[PDB]
């Protein structure tokens, strides 16, 4: 395991995704956990 | 919660329902983990 | 061997039953595609069926002409696990339950309000009685020897004969 | 003046009376001395009129109890929608309704019960449902599961709101009896406000969301490419592309050019050929017209302003020579007594449920519900049973009103008094009607059985030996078939195809077909009449003789439900109106069982089936009703024995649950006969012996055990009898119809 | 004498909000009349504190993350639910919230505990009673700001697809132009 | 403004165990208030018994990977497959030894009332002190508190060892050294 601090960096910088064009409302609505048929099924606890 | 609600939960039907639900859960989980045991 | 029965390991009818069950599931299996929840669930069903049949064969149960296990309950220790061991287990559990009930009744009567103690259980002491009933065979014997298990005969109502 | 007046904080929120079980009743508040106390607790739980004496408190309790019931109903609607969303093949069924079997329940694999997850199509394994909710949602326009999920969450929110309202309207702000007794305002709001605006809103929903989605689905657009309801709601261009009249806007409504909306507001009648169900445009027009009717109706009764009627004067004005004072005092009776209102409302609710059953099968309202034979049978039978139960509740609460809230001072010489004063004539004439009707109707069957057994078919009451034709039913059917041309010119097709016309069919299966009536229909209808008449005899005798009788002049003093008045006068067993209800529940059970058996056999023999390309019609049983329904032997052989095969042969399959429930229902029905035949004295003596056995081991309880009361033994026997019978028929019908259809 | 709200001076004061911190009278919809103030204020402080932690954590995870967790802020929840590191938060926060529901039960029954007081003050900030009222008001102010802050963070992040500022691409130029 | 706050959870009322004389009472840790319901002496008798069993178990579990009883059959370095592989008639004899000790120590006193029917009989004072450390009453409180704390730590430690072995499939020390 990568113990953060001793055998790994304490905090890694996050991926800067760069400023760009916006997404589409349909694009991030047909993947939401409450307004997508498959998103609802992917929101059930796996367990 | 309070002495009153604890007494109500200690009433006979609530206790029977809780205890029989616990017993049914024990039996069901035993069946899940040791299924189809016709004999010892 | 007893009563003309044979073990389920060398039971052609038992094997035929196993193959029939397996073939029935695998048929029902045709409706669903690979990798789906229903497909994997039916695969679990087939595995559990095969495991059950293998376990029944290994356990030494006797299979009759109909090809189903037959339990022998006469006292022979070759088939103790069928009735004798489960029998003692149930007897212990049932005596546990009865002893917990009896001891709680003995407590609840001494209370100032036994009628309300029966319908509103004093759970803190009731759990104590349930725990203490684990040693009921010795407790029952001790109470019998001390004359506290049985109420005498003329202290119990009896109707006009 | 009609106004809102409430009491602030009338009751404190505390668990002390949760801990105290019998707080509500004066007798039970002391505590238990016998096990009868436990039973009396549940028996008198919701008897507010016996618990208290204040009509205000009774009304407040009833109002908040109604809120609790509404919360439970909302949770139930939530369960339906959520299970459809999560554990159902609704998407597959929507893509292919004819081939896919609707299913919205999945069992876990624990003890090998996973076999119940049968093959329902669409790569889904579960228990087939028969509630019609899939067709309901298709009519409503739901095409995806997110919609089902969100309406389920909304239902949960509504259930929580109802629980909060029930708490608030009893513990924080409870109304007054003056508020409760504003019946005129209540009727105005329920006609114009509840029913009228409910119909108006449903019509708007239909016109805006259901017609476009359903028309596109029938055209062939798959659910994925259907425009969403929020798009369809405001996109008038798409609505104009679908229905051209939408481009004209609301000006043809505000000006009285209502004919411009003829495309989406139709009077076509009949059934849609595609879905084999009622036209949704017709349904929208129907609900809109009803909204107008109810909003018009709800402005009748008086309120804070001068205009309006008063039910008191309306009743008091209706009196005739043969009725004395007429309806005087009934307004006071129905404003003071909740039991009278409960009686009337239960009677109407039950009769309305029966009417719903009779109408839904004949005019399938939801798409692809006619071909779904399990759904039709299940809904018809369910609503018939609910109707019978509600009617007997009506009789019971009428009897309760007679026992408790009746008083001659208010009813001196009104219709209630005049009815009580010749109850003997009423009951004797109904008794003669029952004997005559039953003798003739069942003697037709017995005569037919005797002639068949003697080998004399020429002497039967058959369609070809001695015809008993229903000439009036046939005449009415002919009139309804000719109606669309002559007496309903603007209607294009018949109201129902049962009267006559074409044979509506979707794919191979037949959705609706004309139902022909003959000798067997005559016999079974007169059997229905006899059963209804005997049930009315029992219930009406119980209601009329609730006060007293020639046997017990002071029956009202004993109470509503009491065991007897001793073995004197030869025996006064079951003299109570409660016992009359107990006896009438058996008779409505018999009535509804015969009705559902008639429905099942008639529809499988003569309507349901498949139609081939050449026009050959093949029915499930093969039209054997017309010739085998003439004898009790034919009823026993060709219906019970013949159709029990699908139930008894169900083991090892998905219907194994139906087989198990069949056996269990038989067991419970048999178990009930113990309580129905036995008596309390035997069981009390047996309990005495068992109590001796326990006392010998020093474990006899402080709460002494007792045999059940006589009324309780009757109630337990009746409940087990009804549960066993209804469960037997439930399993039998469901297994048979799911297997064959 | 009639009491008017200091935030809605066209309405009469509720009279149920007396003796509480941050009492400008903002309650047009009358929740205090129905629900108890102790329950409402415990909920307010819980939302305030969770929202402060959430708005700090969202921005922090937009910049830095532990070596094992290589997910962005949006997919972090799903990735960590799959990994099992959200169950480890729900178990150790659910323990805390079991103790919390015992506490709110006690204070609603009248134990003596305040609405949101857990006594958690290790470093001694505000141990003087004079500073405690001011710090309570400042806590409420910062938390009620952080609620809107986190709401804007999540909504603008999903709406824009940009990492820290949650601003459209055109908003990083010519936003002060005549 | 709690009148009698708990010394451990100061936003909760004092439990009954806090105002008692058993050892370790001040912490006052009882969020669920189980001391009000359960008999307090009976629970110290259970606490001490569990802690003693667990603080025999945890060193045993942790050192059975390193060491073997010379010549013992069925040995495995990890306790779970060790108990799976060891002959049943050794575990049976261990259980019989424990049962004999329990029965003879608790003769005629197995119920909440029968045990502690005697006022002298203290929670967990079974009388096992061959070396007589208890005669010195100056350090009795120190030793009692140390026994209680060590037993509790041993319960948690044994639980952790067993569940870490379930997670990893490897013994305690191997699982620990494969982290760093
Ligand atoms: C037992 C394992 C372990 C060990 C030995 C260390 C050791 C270290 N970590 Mg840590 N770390 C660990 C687990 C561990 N970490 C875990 C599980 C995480 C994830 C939450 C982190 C996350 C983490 C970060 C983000 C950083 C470190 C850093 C450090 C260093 C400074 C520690 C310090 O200031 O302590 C101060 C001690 C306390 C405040 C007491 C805390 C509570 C006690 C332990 C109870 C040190 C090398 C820093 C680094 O990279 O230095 C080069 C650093 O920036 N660690
Ligand atoms: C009073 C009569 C009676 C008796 C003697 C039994 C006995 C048994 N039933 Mg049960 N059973 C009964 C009534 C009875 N049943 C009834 C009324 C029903 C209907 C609900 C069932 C339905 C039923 C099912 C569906 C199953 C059983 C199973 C079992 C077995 C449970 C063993 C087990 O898992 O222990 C495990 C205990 C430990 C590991 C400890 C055992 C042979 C299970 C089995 O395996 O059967 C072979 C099983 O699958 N029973
Ligand atoms: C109906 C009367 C009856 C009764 C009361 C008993 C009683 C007993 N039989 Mg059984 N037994 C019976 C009929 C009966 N048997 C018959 C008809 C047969 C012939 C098939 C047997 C064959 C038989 C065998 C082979 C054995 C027993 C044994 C036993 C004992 C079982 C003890 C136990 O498991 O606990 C017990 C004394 C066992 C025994 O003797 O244990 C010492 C034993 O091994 N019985
Ligand atoms: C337009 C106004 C209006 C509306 C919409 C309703 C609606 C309702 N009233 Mg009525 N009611 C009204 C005015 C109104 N009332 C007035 C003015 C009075 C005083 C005279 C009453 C007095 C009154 C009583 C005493 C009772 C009702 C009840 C009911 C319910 C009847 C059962 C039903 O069909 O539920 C249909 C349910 C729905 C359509 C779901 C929506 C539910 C709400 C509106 C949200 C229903 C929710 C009964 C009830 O349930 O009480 C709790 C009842 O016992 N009402
Ligand atoms: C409560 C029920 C209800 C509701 C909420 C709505 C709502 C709407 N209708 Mg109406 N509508 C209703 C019943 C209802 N309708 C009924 C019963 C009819 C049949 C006479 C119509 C016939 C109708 C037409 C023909 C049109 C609307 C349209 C509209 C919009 C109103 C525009 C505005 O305010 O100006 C809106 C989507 C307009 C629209 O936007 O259509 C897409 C429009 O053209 N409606
Ligand atoms: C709007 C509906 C309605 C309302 C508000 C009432 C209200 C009332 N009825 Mg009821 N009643 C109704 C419908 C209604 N009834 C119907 C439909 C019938 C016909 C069957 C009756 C017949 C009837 C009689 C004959 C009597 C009442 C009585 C009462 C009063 C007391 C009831 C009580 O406390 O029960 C509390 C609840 C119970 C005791 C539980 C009942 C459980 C039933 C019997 C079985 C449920 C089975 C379940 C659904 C399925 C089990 C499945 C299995 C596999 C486990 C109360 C005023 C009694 C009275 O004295 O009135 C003044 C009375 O004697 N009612
Ligand atoms: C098959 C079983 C059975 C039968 C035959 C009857 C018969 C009757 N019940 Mg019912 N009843 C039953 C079960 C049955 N009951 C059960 C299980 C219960 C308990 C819930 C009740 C409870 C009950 C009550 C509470 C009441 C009835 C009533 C009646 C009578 C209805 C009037 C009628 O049509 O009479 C005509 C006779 C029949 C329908 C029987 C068969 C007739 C055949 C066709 C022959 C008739 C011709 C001729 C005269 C005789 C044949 C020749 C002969 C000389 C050889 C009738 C005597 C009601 C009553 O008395 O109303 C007046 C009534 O109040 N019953
Ligand atoms: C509302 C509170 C909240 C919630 C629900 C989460 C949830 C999450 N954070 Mg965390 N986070 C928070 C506040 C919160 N954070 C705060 C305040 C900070 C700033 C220190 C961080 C900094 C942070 C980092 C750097 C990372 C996460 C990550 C994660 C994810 C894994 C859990 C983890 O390792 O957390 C670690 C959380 C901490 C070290 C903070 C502990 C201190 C808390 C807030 C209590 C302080 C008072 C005592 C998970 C989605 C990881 C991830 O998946 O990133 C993509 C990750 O790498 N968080
Ligand atoms: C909860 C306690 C516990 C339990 C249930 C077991 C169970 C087991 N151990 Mg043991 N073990 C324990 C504690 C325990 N151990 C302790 C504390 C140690 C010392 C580190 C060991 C060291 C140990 C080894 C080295 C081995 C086992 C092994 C075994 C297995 C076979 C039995 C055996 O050979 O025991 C051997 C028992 C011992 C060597 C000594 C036990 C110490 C007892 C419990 C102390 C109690 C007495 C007390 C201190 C004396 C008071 C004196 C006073 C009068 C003055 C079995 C699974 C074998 C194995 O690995 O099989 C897979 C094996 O080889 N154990
Ligand atoms: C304050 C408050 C409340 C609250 C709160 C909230 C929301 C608190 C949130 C706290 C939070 C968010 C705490 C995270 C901790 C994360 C840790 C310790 C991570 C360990 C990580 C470890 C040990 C390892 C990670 C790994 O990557 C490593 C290093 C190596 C990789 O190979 C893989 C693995 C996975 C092994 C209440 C209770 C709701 C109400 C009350 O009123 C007020
Ligand atoms: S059995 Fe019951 S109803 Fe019949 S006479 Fe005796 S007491 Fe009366």
């Amino acid at each position: 395991m990568t113990i953060p601090g001793v055998n790994a960096p304490g905090l890694v910088p996050a991926t800067k995704k760069s400023v760009g064009p916006k997404p589409e409302w349909d694009s991030f609505r047909d993947t939401s956990h409450f307004w997508s048929s498959e998103g609802i099924m992917n929101s059930v606890p796996k367990v | 919660m309070s002495n009153d609600l604890l007494k109500y939960l200690s009433t006979a039907p609530v206790l029977l329902t809780a205890w029989m639900s616990i017993t049914a859960g024990i039996i069901i989980e035993i069946q899940r983990f040791f299924p189809d045991s016709l004999s010892f | 061997d007893v009563s003309g029965l044979t073990p389920c390991k060398d039971s052609a009818v038992f094997k035929r039953r196993l193959d029939g069950s397996v073939k029935k599931l695998n048929s029902r299996l045709a409706n669903y595609t690979e990798g789906t929840p229903a497909y994997i669930a039916l695969e679990q069903q087939i595995e559990q069926t095969k495991a059950r049949f293998a376990k029944y064969g290994e356990k030494g149960l006797l299979c009759g002409a109909d090809g189903l296990p037959h339990l022998i309950a006469d006292g022979r220790l070759d088939h103790a696990g069928e009735f004798i061991i489960p029998g003692f287990g149930f007897l212990y559990i049932a005596g546990w339950i009865g002893w917990a009930g009896r001891s709680y009744l003995q407590f609840s009567k001494k209370t100032d309000k036994p009628n309300e103690n029966e319908i509103i259980i004093n759970v803190p002491v009731a759990l104590g009685m349930m725990a203490g009933a684990f040693i009921w065979p010795l407790a029952a014997w001790k109470e019998l020897i001390d004359g506290k298990l049985l109420v005498p005969g003329d202290e119990i109502t009896v109707s006009p004969r | 003046k009609v106004r809102v007046i409430v009491d602030k904080d009338p009751v404190a929120t505390s668990f002390e009376k949760w801990a105290q079980p019998g707080h509500f009743s004066r007798t039970l508040a002391k505590g238990p001395k016998t096990t009868t106390w436990i039973w009396n607790l549940h028996a008198d739980a919701h008897d507010f009129d016996s618990q208290t004496s204040s009509l205000e408190d009774i009304s407040r309790k009833i109002f908040s109890a109604h809120f609790g019931q509404l919360a439970i109903i909302f949770l139930w609607v939530s369960q339906a929608y959520f299970h459809g969303a999560r554990f159902s093949n609704y998407s597959a069924w929507l893509q292919n309704p004819t081939a896919i079997k609707p299913s919205a329940q999945v069992v876990w694999p624990i003890v090998g019960q996973e076999i119940l997850n049968g093959d329902v199509g669409g790569g889904f394994s579960g228990v087939q449902i028969t509630s019609g909710v899939f067709q309901m949602w298709r009519a409503s326009g739901i095409t995806n599961e997110t919609e089902l999920y969100w309406t389920a969450m909304g239902g949960l929110v509504m259930s929580a709101l109802m629980v909060f309202a029930g708490w608030f309207h009893y513990h924080k702000a409870a109304p007054k009896l003056e508020w409760f007794q504003n019946v005129e305002s209540m009727m105005n709001h329920h006609l114009a406000g509840l029913l009228g605006l409910g119909c108006l809103s449903w019509s708007g929903h239909q016109i805006h969301i259901s017609l476009p989605i359903n028309k596109l689905l029938d055209a062939g657009v798959a659910p994925q490419e259907i425009p969403l309801p929020h798009e369809l709601l405001f996109n008038q261009d798409l609505m104009a592309q679908l229905y051209p009249s939408f481009k004209k806007g609301l000006l043809p409504f505000f000006t009285l050019n209502w004919s411009e909306y003829s495309d989406f507001l139709t009077f076509k009648g009949g059934l849609n050929p595609i879905t084999g169900s009622l036209w949704l445009s017709d349904t929208a027009h129907h609900h809109l017209a009803l909204a107008v009717l109810f909003i018009f109706a709800g402005h009748m009764y008086r309120t804070n302003w001068g205009i309006g009627h008063s039910m008191k004067e309306i009743l008091e004005a209706h009196k005739g020579p043969l009725t004395g004072e007429g309806h005087k005092g009934l307004y006071e009776i129905l404003t003071t007594s909740w039991h009278a209102q409960l009686a009337i409302n239960l009677a109407m609710m039950g009769s309305l449920s029966i009417i719903v059953a009779h109408h839904m099968y004949a005019m399938p309202p939801y798409p692809y519900i006619g071909v779904d034979y399990p759904t039709q049978l299940s809904l018809f039978t369910h609503h018939m049973w609910i109707g019978g139960f509600c009617i007997c509740g009506a009789a019971a609460h009428g009897a309760i009103f007679m026992v408790r809230d009746y008083s001659p001072v208010q009813s001196y010489n009104n219709l209630l008094d005049r009815v009580l004063r010749h109850r003997d004539a009423i009951i004797s004439h109904l008794n003669w009607v029952c004997i005559f009707l039953g003798t003739h109707s069942f003697g037709f069957y017995i005569h037919n059985d005797t002639m068949r057994a003697l080998g004399r078919p020429q002497d039967m009451f058959s369609d070809k030996a001695i015809q008993l034709q229903p000439i009036f039913a046939k005449w009415v059917q002919s009139l309804h078939t000719l109606a669309p041309g002559s007496t309903a010119p603007n209607a294009l097709a018949t109201s129902s195809y049962a009267f006559g016309g074409d044979v509506v069919a979707v794919n191979g299966k037949i959705a609706m077909m004309p139902i022909t009536l003959g000798t067997a229909d005559f016999m079974v209808h007169h059997i229905h009449a006899f059963t209804i008449h005997v049930t009315v005899l029992i219930l009406l005798k119980g209601v009329l003789f609730a006060r007293s009788s020639r046997l017990i002049p002071d029956k009202a003093n004993l109470g509503f439900r009491f065991p007897c008045d001793g073995p004197g006068r030869g025996g006064t067993c079951q003299v109570s109106a409660w016992d009359h209800i107990f006896l009438g529940l058996f008779w409505m059970y018999n009535c509804i069982s015969v009705v559902i058996f008639h429905f099942s056999w008639k529809m499988q023999s003569d309507v349901w089936g498949t139609i081939s390309s050449s026009g050959k019609i093949s029915h499930v049983t093969g039209g054997n009703f017309a010739n085998s329904a003439l004898t009790i032997n034919g009823w026993l052989r060709d219906f019970l024995w013949s159709q029990a095969s699908q139930v008894i042969q169900s083991y090892g399959s998905a219907l194994s649950a139906y087989g198990l429930i069949f056996l269990g229902a038989h067991f419970i029905w048999a178990f009930s006969l113990m309580f129905l035949f036995s008596g309390r004295g035997y069981w009390q003596e047996l309990i005495e012996s068992i109590v001796w056995a326990h006392n010998k081991l020093k474990l006899a309880p402080a709460i002494q055990p007792r045999a059940l009361s006589i009324t309780q033994g009757r109630a337990v026997g009746l409940a087990h009898y009804l549960l066993g019978g209804i469960g037997t028929t439930w399993s039998f019908f469901l297994a048979r119809i799911i297997s064959v259809g | 004498p009639v009491e008017y709200s200091e935030s809605l001076p066209f309405l009469v004061k509720r009279k149920a909000l007396k003796g509480y911190v941050g009492d400008v009278g903002f309650d047009p919809l009358g929740f205090s009349e129905i629900l108890p103030m102790d329950w409402l204020r415990e909920a307010e402080l819980k939302h305030c504190r969770v929202a402060m932690l959430a708005t700090f954590g969202f921005g922090f995870t937009d910049f830095w993350h532990f070596p094992g967790f290589d997910y962005t802020t949006l997919e972090a929840h799903d990735a960590c639910v799959a990994s099992g590191a959200m169950s480890q938060l729900l178990l150790w926060i659910g323990l805390l919230e079991v103790f919390g529901t015992i506490g709110i039960d006690q204070t609603l029954r009248g134990s003596g505990r305040a609405a949101g007081d857990f006594g958690f003050d290790p470093l001694g900030f505000g141990s003087d009673p004079a500073k405690m009222a001011d710090l309570q008001m400042k806590e409420l102010a910062n938390g009620r700001l952080a609620m809107f802050a986190f709401s804007g963070f999540v909504t603008q992040s999903v709406l824009t697809g940009n990492q820290f500022p949650y601003l459209f691409d055109y908003q990083t130029t010519d936003v002060f132009a005549l | 403004a709690i009148a009698k706050p708990s010394n451990a959870v100061p936003f909760l009322t004092a439990p009954p165990c806090q105002s008692s004389k058993l050892a370790g009472a001040e912490t006052g840790f009882d969020p669920l208030y189980l001391s009000e319901f359960i008999d307090l002496k009976w629970a110290r008798e259970a606490e001490l018994k569990h802690g003693r069993i667990c603080m025999l178990a945890a060193p045993g579990y942790f050192f059975q990977e390193f060491f073997q009883l010379p010549g013992f059959p069925g040995y495995s370095p990890n306790g779970i497959e060790a108990v799976s592989s060891v002959s049943p008639e050794a575990l049976a004899q261990i259980v019989i030894f424990m049962s004999v000790i329990e029965y003879n120590s608790n003769l005629n006193k197995w119920t909440m009332d029968t045990m502690f029917a005697d006022p002298k009989r203290e929670p967990g004072n079974l009388g096992f002190d061959p070396l007589k450390f208890g005669e010195n009453k100056n350090t009795r409180a120190r030793l009692e508190m140390a026994e209680l704390k060590n037993g509790r730590l041993a319960m948690l430690a044994f639980s952790g060892m067993v569940h870490q072995t379930f997670v990893t499939g490897k013994p305690v020390w191997a699982s620990l050294q494969d982290i760093f």
